[PDB]
RNA sequence: CGCGAAGAACCUUACCUGGUCUUGACAUCCACGGAAGUUUUCAGAGAUGAGAAUGUGCCUUCGGGAACCGUGAGACAGGUGCUGCAUGGCUGUCGUCAGCUCGUGUUGUGAAAUGUUGGGUUAAGUCCCGCAACGAGCGCAACCCUUAUCCUUUGUUGCCAGCGGUCCGGCCGGGAACUCAAAGGAGACUGCCAGUGAUAAACUGGAGGAAGGUGGGGAUGACGUCAAGUCAUCAUGGCCCUUACGACCAGGGCUACACACGUGCUACAAUGGCGCAUACAAAGAGAAGCGACCUCGCGAGAGCAAGCGGACCUCAUAAAGUGCGUCGUAGUCCGGAUUGGAGUCUGCAACUCGACUCCAUGAAGUCGGAAUCGCUAGUAAUCGUGGAUCAGAAUGCCACGGUG
RNA sequence: AAACGACGAAAACUACGCUUUAGCAGCUUAAUAACCUGCUUAGAGCCCUCUCUCCCUAGCCUCCGCUCUUAGGACGGGGAUCAAGAGAGGU
């Protein structure tokens, strides 16, 4: 990828790991029906306050090594091809051609 | 469409400008990039240059229109004709 | 493409594994994403030294890298003071304190890295590569090698049209599972581009499949 | 088809008669995998036209059936827009499956009541040589003579 | 101490044992009429029964898990085939000659990879 | 009373583990009930090897996890000494379950 | 042409309209001043412009060092800008076709040929025979993975041949034969019996076997062809910019007004949808995740949540079918496409742009022209479910199964 | 449009290096050879290093963390250095 892209990534993870603390905590008000309604519109708008890319929901999955959008695998946390390279060189332990 | 739960959806920005157009003096239009925030009725009558991509487009606020997002009233893409119309 | 890898092949029936772990994908990306850093710090650190190959293992708390290399006293140094200089990086990088274990590998010339090396470093020095070929070729034959295949291709020479020239030797049974067809590859960064290389090397039939 | 040949896979012991016909019949007429739904409809049309007719059950669809099982049939080993027609005798082992195939052809033709209504009336009328099937197969063997120039 | 013979078809189990009680018939704390759904199944679970005159002459404790009916009935099927053989060493010929001794190994065949089923291919762009 | 859960990669690994841990068993304590093995668990993984545009070119991977399970033999203190010695060879995983 | 994209509101994202930066968002060398950092007020769409209460963190001889930021540059950083007609790597096609070559010898001055052709035989350059051929390598097979039978080792979270009681439930005492768990072996090797053939290779039938000629599937894809596809996964030689093709942010577009083409789904109806009971599976997932039960719910779901890093607990009474009525060939109790009203879950935020739920509305269609696509056995059809990336988003993809 | 390919006759990464024999292997009509050789057996002369052979000390810890602590150990610190030597290796 790019050295841009890869930099935004580290951004909004270090700031959605920062705000992780008020972000729970001030939607939990939110969650909490037993509420009044004037608290539950500052919440609303207070969550709208810190900035955007601070939410897990905000980051991509870019594979370490190299960094790609489109395909990835959790499990390994690299892309389709670079998983590949791994398993064929023998980085990943215990992967095999599965054959049944 | 959202959940009552939360309520309705508007800018943080948005309410210090319905304020200062409301109280006092409204003369220009309210300059505003967002197009998620609902219209209330404190913005009736005042105008809004909602930005749609290249330019602000004026629209003028009705009791008609409330429980509707302000981006509904600007069109994202400008149509003239299919066929070629000039 | 036409080849498969062949080690990945056959690393479940003759071929042992280069990161021997176990992980619950709780940690499996962090300890492939270690491995990964792990393995370029000493490719890049050792480069004058030949390295055969990078194991790793990762017990409880602890890893344990098993470098495999052909002159291991560069890396040693005198009285083992360069492993405890190079051995402190890798255990900070991995976090978990680590424990370097350095492998002579006898028979130099009959690895596949250690062949698929130093052919790189030939090419930037510009020596000819189909010589080059010739003569890894013939001295992994006269080591014991029972088939040697060489593939080099790209820009052989500076020319202005790349091609892919290749030498065999004796036999390479890509096909059977049942033998040791170790293999790696390599690049040089020439002038006028990167030259690929590659290296096939049957040493015998492992007759019973893994652990002997 | 090119250097093997072929046997024959064995058919289901049909457990309610035992008729080798009657399962190569069940079979081409059931669709989809669906076996029980047709199975269960081709039993009642089984039932509702041999009380129809009277005699016995099996006895009465064998002489049904043997009455609209075709003799000759046409094809064309020609390539290109030109054709010409050969007439073949069926022999016995595909002749049956031709027959079943015209009945249960014919059969989704009606708009009766159910579809064992539907199979019962072209099932019973081809032992009296009425109906599709045999409306057909009087108009196949015709075929054959219609042009016999090449045989 | 009564022996008995094991049955599977595609992916279901069966066991069926074999005691001198005459016809006392429960699959799987069952009986043919509980599991039933068409009489194929129940027909084809007492050919090896069926075939001289063990209709009626020792009963079918079995209890069967796993396929579907057609399963499930192969499977009570070569169960009682082994178990009948097992038991009389002579009725093996006959089985053998009704084909009931010979485990159907036909099982699912796997779905490959690019094809839509099995061998069921994508249809072509009409070229 | 308490048990020992063994995961592995691959079973070579594992055998000679299950029967290093019973043959201490045996030196402290008796009366073992076996390793009993556990169904085994086949993750798969479908990776398209191309690089660019071609859904012809897949390759199936597998990662297989062998689970090994060990009971008490004989609830003691000294039998707990020599099982709560060090690891074994890296690659297979072992968790301590007491209640 | 349901391709990269294993899943676009901002993120991804490059394009555009608007605003800002000139050693930069992202490194190394530096001169300083302060460790950082923690809440926070305003302008602003934010990028960043100011303003504060503050922290006064651990280190020797104290012009200190980790380390953090701000200012000033310089090399430099940067490009998803281009050149796959410079390439490395990877991949598709012929084709899982069966051929492609070499060493020695021989033949022809020589390009070259034999070997590799010819006869049987085959899934096959598989084997045999004959022959200036003799051998070998890449190759077609086998070794590798799954499954089809049996034996043994060890029985919890998996089972109940035998017994006891019962809360009739595997409930637990107990029983380690079984269903099953996952390790090692035996086992199918043309082995044999007849016929055929050239006294062979090989073929046909069969006593045995769960198995018969590769038992059934998968992986394994040669020499090479297509300047075949990727310089936007990545790397890489020149060429291009350094006040801009580089760097940051807000709103729109990839999902679009007259159409055509391709791959799938719903269907067309009485083989059917409808209302109420009721069985039969396998394979996988689960830690800021799967989520039992109770209660509100006509509903997606909501409060309550126990258990579960998982043979234990969940996802998740599988559907087809089976039982009974009901619909009688119908603008149909057929198709659920369009549209209006009000919501439920996840997400700072579904108007551009997800899905589920209720009410109503009820487009077509009523078996499809030339020309075409896949499949020879648990295969084609027909039914349901799981899983990949994923905050949510499959009629797609990848696999299990039911019937067949 | 285009597309050819001649010299480690630049043994060029330097294993301490340099020796004889022991047998396999390519060389062959055939047994030596030059070696094409990877080892195996033997001696180290030697460029090199380490434990060293000096003395003092009993320096000796190890279970229970520490306190004189017991069977026993392969157990054990300081200092300048060598004539020859008993063993390991070659950064």
């Amino acid at each position: 990828a790019k050295q841009s892209m890869k930099a935004r990534e580290v951004k909004r993870v270090a700031l959605a790991d920062k705000y992780f603390a008020k972000r729970a905590e001030l939607k939990a008000i939110i969650s909490d029906v037993n509420a009044s309604d004037e608290d539950r519109w500052n919440a609303v708008l207070k969550l709208q306050t810190l900035p955007r890319d601070s939410s897990p929901s905000r980051q991509r999955n870019r594979c370490r090594q190299t960094g790609r959008p489109h395909g990835f695998l959790r499990k390994f946390g690299l892309s389709r091809i670079k998983v590949r390279e791994a398993a064929m060189r023998g980085e990943i332990p215990g992967l095999k051609k599965a054959s049944w | 469409p959202r959940s009552l739960k939360k309520g309705p959806f508007i800018d943080l920005h948005l309410l210090k400008k319905v304020e200062k157009a409301v109280e006092s003096g409204d003369k220009k239009p309210l300059r505003t990039w967002s197009r998620r925030s609902t219209i209330f009725p404190n913005m009736i009558g005042l105008t809004i240059a909602v930005h749609n991509g290249r330019q602000h487009v004026p629209v003028f606020v009705t009791d008609e229109m409330v429980g509707h997002k302000l981006g509904e009233f600007a069109p994202t893409r400008t149509y003239r004709g299919h066929a070629a119309d000039k | 493409g036409q080849k498969v890898h062949p080690n990945g092949i056959r690393l479940g029936i003759v071929k042992p594994w280069n990161s021997t772990w176990f992980a619950n994908t709780k940690e499996f990306a962090d300890n492939l994403d270690s491995d990964f850093k792990v393995r370029q710090y000493l490719t890049k650190e050792l480069a004058k030294a030949s390295v055969s190959r990078i194991v790793i293992e990762r017990p409880a708390k602890s890893i344990r890298v098993t470098i495999h290399t052909a002159r291991p006293g560069i890396v040693i140094g005198k009285k083992g003071e360069d492993v405890e200089k190079l051995r402190k990086v890798v255990a900070d990088i991995a976090g978990v304190p680590a424990q370097i274990n350095i492998a002579e590998v006898r028979k130099p010339e009959l690895d596949a890295k250690l062949v698929a090396d130093s052919i790189t470093s030939q090419l930037e020095r510009r020596v000819m590569f189909r010589r080059a070929m010739k003569r890894a070729v013939q001295n992994a034959m006269r080591l014991g090698a029972k088939g040697i295949k060489v593939e080099v291709s790209g820009r052989l020479g500076g020319a202005e049209i790349a091609r892919t020239e290749w030498y065999r030797e004796g036999r390479v049974p890509l096909h059977t599972l049942r033998a040791d067809i170790d293999y790696n590859t390599s690049e040089a960064h020439t002038t006028y581009g990167v030259i690929g290389v590659k290296v096939w090397i049957f040493k015998g039939e492992i007759l019973g499949g893994m652990a002997a | 088809p090119r250097r093997r040949v072929i046997g024959q896979r064995k058919i289901l012991p049909d457990p309610k008669f035992g008729s080798e016909l009657l399962a190569k019949f069940v079979n081409i007429l059931m669709v989809d995998g669906k076996k029980s739904t047709a199975e269960s409809i081709v039993y009642s049309a089984l039932e509702t036209l041999a009380q129809r007719s009277g005699k016995s059950e099996l006895e009465a669809f064998e002489v049904a059936l043997e009455n609209v099982r075709p003799t000759v049939e046409v094809k064309s080993r020609r390539v290109g827009g030109s054709t010409y027609q050969v007439p073949v005798e069926v022999r016995p082992v595909r002749r049956n499956a031709l027959a079943m195939r015209w009945i249960v052809e014919a059969a989704r033709k009606r708009g009766d009541k159910s579809m064992a209504l539907r199979l019962a009336n072209e099932l019973s009328d081809a032992a009296e040589n009425k109906g599709t099937a045999v409306k057909k197969r009087e108009d196949v063997h015709r075929m054959a003579e219609a042009n016999k120039a090449f045989a | 101490n009564q022996y008995y013979g094991t049955g599977r078809r595609k992916s279901s189990a069966a066991r069926v044992f074999i005691k001198p009680g005459n016809g006392k018939i429960v699959i799987n704390q069952r009986s043919l009429e509980q599991y039933f759904g068409r009489e194929t199944a129940r027909m084809v679970v007492r050919q090896p029964l069926e075939l001289v005159d063990m209709v009626e002459k020792l009963d079918l404790y079995i209890t069967v898990k796993g396929g579907g009916i057609s399963g499930q009935a192969g499977a009570i099927r070569h169960g009682i085939t082994r178990a009948l053989m097992e038991y009389d060493e002579s009725l093996r010929s006959e089985l053998r000659k009704a084909g009931f001794v010979t485990r159907d190994a036909r099982q699912v065949e796997r779905k490959k990879v690019g094809l839509r089923k099995a061998r069921r291919r994508p249809q072509f762009s009409k070229r | 009373r308490i048990r020992i859960r063994l995961k592995a990669f691959d079973h070579r690994l594992i055998d000679q583990a299950t029967a290093e841990i019973v043959e201490t068993a045996k030196r402290t304590g008796a009366q073992v009930r076996g390793p009993i093995p556990l169904p085994t668990r086949k993750e798969r993984f479908t990776v398209l090897i191309s690089p660019h545009v071609n859904k012809d070119a897949r390759d199936q991977y597998e990662i297989r996890t062998h689970l090994r399970l060990v009971d008490i033999v004989e609830p003691t203190e000294k039998t707990v000494d020599a099982l709560m010695r060090l690891d074994l060879a890296a690659g297979v995983d072992v968790q301590i379950s007491l209640g």
